[PDB]
């Protein structure tokens, strides 16, 4: 059948200020089927009770999905998100770079 | 300015893992107002917009999952499909209104597997089916004069709750945020830098960013990220463009959004 | 009401 691989941003709600509560988000786009794993990373260990946006889909029927969760950044501390979808044959990790 | 109305819904089969996923969830341009899920584990405490003011209208929705479910058996018969894969129902229907409120258009369609299947057309009294199996579909619709009753819900049902969504959340839904821009420079080498064009904070989500060298559009040597939800409702995007070093001042970042008084024009510093 | 009564495909 037709597949189509996760877009996936990371990025901050509010701009990066270390020792500022913040929220960093995993943008999860552009993919089918819905089925999805996404973890949020804190120096490489996955987030606890990270929640999510409800499944909808682009006029163009594809997914997208928003992880969330409450963060303090650092300048020491390594932020990321792994996500894996039946197209991908290993977990992709995108960095959190606060400048993209 | 235009507003929409729209229903995104999946259902999704996945044979051994108990009857098909149905969600169902209602938008109104860029802001969710209501969801359904058949897997909620509390069905009660599903997520409302907080301008909303009912037992008929999750009956509707508990109807819509069996509808769904019937949907799909009968699309895995019309493809000749196993009983062993998972498949994915979607659909999208509701209306878009003018600033006066009148009827723009309505909307019905549906995708089988990430593939355009049937859709009303903008007469709302036609079918345009993708395939032999989405023509099966047409002939029950016709038989069963489905696209009347699809009309009547787009041309009233949609237009006038919409209309009173409107009214009530007009502080939120009728209020455009302009982005909050600014340029950053990066070198990547002794030779070349990029420019990035931000915009933040903006609601609803349609922007327009470009870069332009000499004021002719960078169409090609642009990077553009999709817009992307803030989680406080607004969106976020940006533009880059790797520039020769010396020649910033060549480049401008050009923006356009509902809640800006005029479009902008940004240079680095 | 809240959303439109679906047919079935």
């Amino acid at each position: 059948m037709i597949q189509r691989t996760p877009k996936i941003q990371v990025y901050s709600r509010h701009p990066a200020e270390n020792g500022k509560s913040n929220f960093l988000n995993c943008y999860v786009s552009g993919f089918h089927p819905s089925d999805i794993e996404v973890d949020l990373l804190k120096n490489g260990e996955r987030i606890e009770k990270v929640e999510h946006s409800d499944l909808s889909f682009s006029k163009d029927w594809s997914f997208y999905l928003l992880y969330y969760t409450e963060f303090t950044p650092t300048e020491k501390d390594e932020y990321a998100c792994r996500v894996n979808h039946v197209t991908l044959s290993q977990p992709k990790i995108v960095k959190w770079d606060r400048d993209m | 300015g235009s507003h929409s109305m729209r229903y995104f819904d999946t259902a999704m089969s996945r044979p051994g893992r108990g009857e098909p996923r149905f969600i169902s969830v209602g938008y109104v341009d860029d802001t969710q107002f209501v969801r359904f899920d058949s897997d909620a584990a509390s069905p009660r405490e599903e997520p409302r917009a907080p301008w909303i003011e009912w037992d008929r209208n999750t009956q509707i929705f508990k109807t819509n999952t069996q509808t769904d479910r019937c949907s799909l058996r009968n699309l895995r018969g019309y493809y000749n499909q196993s009983e062993a894969g998972s498949h994915t129902l979607q659909s999208m229907y509701g209306c878009d209104v003018g600033p006066d409120g009148r009827l723009l258009r309505g909307h019905n369609q549906y995708a089988y597997d990430g593939k355009d299947y049937i859709a009303l057309n903008e007469d709302l009294r036609s079918w345009t089916a993708a395939d032999t199996a989405a023509q099966i579909t047409q002939r029950k619709w016709e038989a069963a004069r489905v696209a009347e009753q699809d009309r009547a819900y787009l041309e009233g049902t949609c237009v006038e709750w919409l209309r009173r969504y409107l009214e009530n959340g007009k502080d939120t839904l009728e209020r455009a945020d302009p982005p909050k821009t600014h340029v950053t420079h990066h070198p990547i080498s002794d030779h070349e830098a990029t420019l990035r064009c931000w915009a933040l904070g903006f609601y609803p989500a349609e922007i327009t960013l470009t870069w332009q060298r000499d004021g002719e559009d960078q169409t090609q040597d642009t990077e553009l990220v999709e817009t992307r939800p803030a989680g406080d409702r607004t969106f976020q995007k940006w533009a880059a463009v790797v520039v020769p070093s010396g020649e910033e001042q060549r480049y401008t970042c050009h923006v356009q959004h509902e809640g800006l008084p005029k479009p902008l024009t940004l240079r680095w510093e | 009401a809240f959303a439109k009564k679906k047919y079935c495909l």
